[PDB]
């Protein structure tokens, strides 16, 4: 057990050890030698000190579309919500409370087809974002 | 009064995702018989006319039985998808949304990511009283305000999720029984958490299926203005075979490699018509007409187009379409050229992207 | 071939330690066995921070442990290094 | 059969010749090899007939003047006036074409439909004959490895 | 195949000792383990 520096953990944590680390392990696992795996490790150890005391003195001396396509969605899905806030759905029901099968399910059918529609115009809106996005 | 249609629209709904399947393949029928109707479809002759050509005469209203056939089948697909797989899509996502809003708390310690649709479209759902709608645990609420609300304020988390406390405290308590109004239309109306349909309806948009189901039904529904739009129904079978899917997932298996490869051809390519577009230009002429000379490589872009098209289609390379280079001043030159462009170009790379796509079927 | 050697390389790497080199299947009894040994246990960026505090400390203080790998990495002996042996292997049958 | 067959004409000996592909092993490892896999060669078969259909219908309605086949001016030989006939142009010459369907039809250059064209054309090669064809190779070839 | 033959005698040859067969790994227990069971112990030379 032993002692590592935070400062010591920022550097190992940086890009430039990140990519020669990269390149190391594919050099040793591709064709280190197996006798010479230790030795190698150790000559990458001690590169790698070097490395990070260097950097350390050289340092110190989409989302977008998301946001469309959640406003999308949210306007999209009001626009339909809207059918049900205006409230005069209940004089149409009114008469259907009274009439026949295949009007309830010609309702019924309408209220899918109305969904599909508001789909429709889901996706359009999407892609008109992502175009202005593009543009 | 309401008990009727209720049972009846139950009825439908069972029926509807009962057959889903056998619906799903009656509109796969009703597409190879559309098409194979079309397969005698002729032009008649300003406009052209399209015009149905056949002996027996009976193709034509035929045509128009199967399309408005099509188009109902396929009405009827979505809505059976809809009652069938649609809950199973909201159980799954619903209990995900309560195992990351308790366990690891991603509405309260910790905030998505926002760069994840799925996260920020969850947000809505959790003030949605009508939640564990689909979900088995209805009490995933009491759960969260039991292990984090000390933490981060009992009325805080209590708004966050839009609790109430008022209502523990009465069923705890001494209650009566009263008869309810079932004709109250407010009340059932207001009952509906529009919030909670509007997350429901962004998720049901968000799933793949659905957007598969609804390009299917707007390609039928396209059919009725232009009949040749049906022809897009006979992808379907690549969807239903299991060895044609893996045929088209093969291509998007090594996407990010296929497109790298792409865009090396394409510079390598755009190097040789630069070379070709400085030093080898009067080779491109493509006329035999001696009075008009069409050439292909006055202009960058017309050079570098006709090195894209004619060059990488034509096997033995660009130099089967160029013209010959016995007698010239850059004969050697040329044959180096053309030599390096058959090899690096059709033998090397066009290989490569072939057994990448090959490959990745195997 | 290059491919399948950049695969065969991220795949030995995810189910082999690089170190003791023993098998991640001695380690995955226990829940995250290989990754708690990758982690905990034998760690690439652990032996490098150890040699760095070895570096930087002074020879008078070195503890018994830290003079023995010390005199061992200037002579240039890699026998301190775990090799198919590790501490559940040590002690195997008093630890289980 | 085939035997008696030959006594009323001779050609008919030559089916004979297919018995050294039972004979011996190796040929008929091969002839084994085509049926090991019959299920999917037939349903690959059927999605290149299917890719090449929705090529001609795309043909059939958009380039159409491209697919003169006539030399002589008088006489213009049109392959894809009809459905049908467009349809098995695509089928034979097209598919039998290396460089695909554009070695045989006319050239765009200078139409309004050049880009569309080149696309069609590109796409057409990528897909049939550089995917398809090869997929069908080698469900033969590694069927028989 | 007469390619992949090659590498395979190679390997081998490289992987296990000619004489007695057993694995370069029981050897390699100690540094340079199949090297040296392959020059002091097992040699071809020495036999001939
Ligand atoms: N001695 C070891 N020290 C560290 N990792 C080891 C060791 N032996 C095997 N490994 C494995 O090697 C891998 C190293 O970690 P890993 O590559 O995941 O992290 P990284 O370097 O940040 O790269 P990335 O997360 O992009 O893959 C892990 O899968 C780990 O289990
Ligand atoms: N019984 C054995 N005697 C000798 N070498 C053996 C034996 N068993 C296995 N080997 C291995 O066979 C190989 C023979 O030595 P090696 O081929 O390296 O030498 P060489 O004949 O001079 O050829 P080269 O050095 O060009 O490869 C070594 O890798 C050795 O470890
Ligand atoms: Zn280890
Ligand atoms: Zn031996």
């Amino acid at each position: 057990y032993f002692e590592i520096s935070e400062s010591s953990r920022t550097q190992w944590e940086k890009p430039q050890v990140k990519e020669s680390k990269r390149q190391f392990i594919f050099d040793v696992v591709n064709e280190g030698g197996e006798k010479e795996k230790m030795e190698l490790f150790v000559n990458f150890c001690e590169d790698t000190i070097f490395e990070m005391q260097l950097a350390a003195q050289i340092s110190e001396s989409s989302i977008l579309t998301v946001r469309s396509a959640l406003f999308a969605l949210r306007y999209n899905i009001l626009t339909l919500m809207r059918m049900l806030s205006l409230k005069s759905l209940k004089k149409q029901m009114k008469k259907v409370k009274k009439m026949t099968v295949k009007d309830m399910v010609t309702a019924f059918f309408s209220s899918y087809w109305s969904i599909f529609m508001t789909l429709l115009h889901f996706v359009a809106s999407v892609f008109r974002g992502f175009f202005r996005i593009i543009c | 009064f309401w008990k009727k249609i209720i049972a009846y629209q139950q009825k439908l709904l069972n029926y509807f995702a009962r057959n889903f399947y056998n619906m799903r393949m009656l509109a796969l029928f009703v597409a190879f018989a559309i098409n194979f109707i079309l397969l005698f479809y002729k032009v008649s002759t300003i406009a052209v006319h399209y015009v149905l050509e056949e002996s027996s005469g009976y193709m034509e209203p035929t045509l128009r039985i199967l399309a408005i056939l099509h188009t109902v089948i396929s009405f009827f697909c979505i809505i059976g998808y809809y009652c069938l797989k649609v809950p199973l899509v909201i159980f799954k996502r619903e209990k995900e949304v309560a195992r990351k809003l308790e366990f690891d708390g991603l509405y309260i310690t910790e905030q998505p990511s926002e760069d994840d649709i799925k996260g920020q479209w969850d947000r809505l759902v959790i003030n949605t009283q009508s939640f564990p709608n689909n979900y088995w645990d209805k009490f995933v609420k009491r759960k969260v305000m039991d292990k984090y609300g000390e933490f981060y304020g009992r009325d805080r988390i209590s708004e966050l999720l839009g609790m109430d406390k008022a209502a523990l405290d009465f069923s705890d308590a001494r209650e009566k029984k009263k008869p309810k109004k079932d004709s109250s239309l407010s009340a059932v109306l207001n009952s509906i958490d529009v919030k909670y349909q509007m997350w429901k309806l962004g998720v049901v948009f968000t799933d793949n299926s659905f957007l598969y189901l609804a390009w299917y039904m707007t390609m039928s529904v396209l059919g009725h203005y232009n009949n040749f739009f049906f022809a897009a129904h006979l992808l379907d079978i690549a969807m239903g075979f299991k060895t044609l899917r893996t045929i088209l997932s093969s291509v998007t298996h090594n996407g990010k490699q296929l497109v790298l490869t792409v865009g090396l051809l394409a510079v390598v390519v755009y190097l040789y018509t630069v070379v070709a577009f400085n030093f080898f230009r009067k080779f491109y002429n493509k006329s035999e007409d001696g009075d008009t000379p069409d050439m292909k490589c006055d202009d960058m872009l017309t050079c570098y187009m006709f090195h894209m098209y004619v060059g990488v289609r034509a096997g033995g390379g660009i130099g089967d379409e160029i013209e010959d280079p016995a007698g010239d001043e850059y004969e050697i030159y040329r044959i180096i050229f053309d030599i390096t462009f058959f090899f690096f170009v059709i033998v090397i790379l066009l290989a490569i992207i072939q057994g990448l796509i090959i490959d990745a079927f195997g | 071939e290059l491919r399948d050697q950049q695969e065969q390389v991220k795949e030995d790497m995810e189910t082999k330690c690089f170190i003791c080199g023993i098998g991640n299947d001695y380690f995955d009894t226990v829940p995250h066995g290989f990754e708690t040994h990758t982690l905990q246990e034998h760690n690439l960026a652990n032996y490098l921070f150890f040699l760095m505090y070895l570096i930087n400390k002074d020879e008078t203080e070195h503890t018994g442990q830290e003079s023995y790998v010390w005199k061992m990495y200037q002579e240039r002996c890699w026998e301190f290094f775990p090799a198919g042996d590790c501490f559940r292997k040590q002690y195997e049958d008093q630890l289980n």
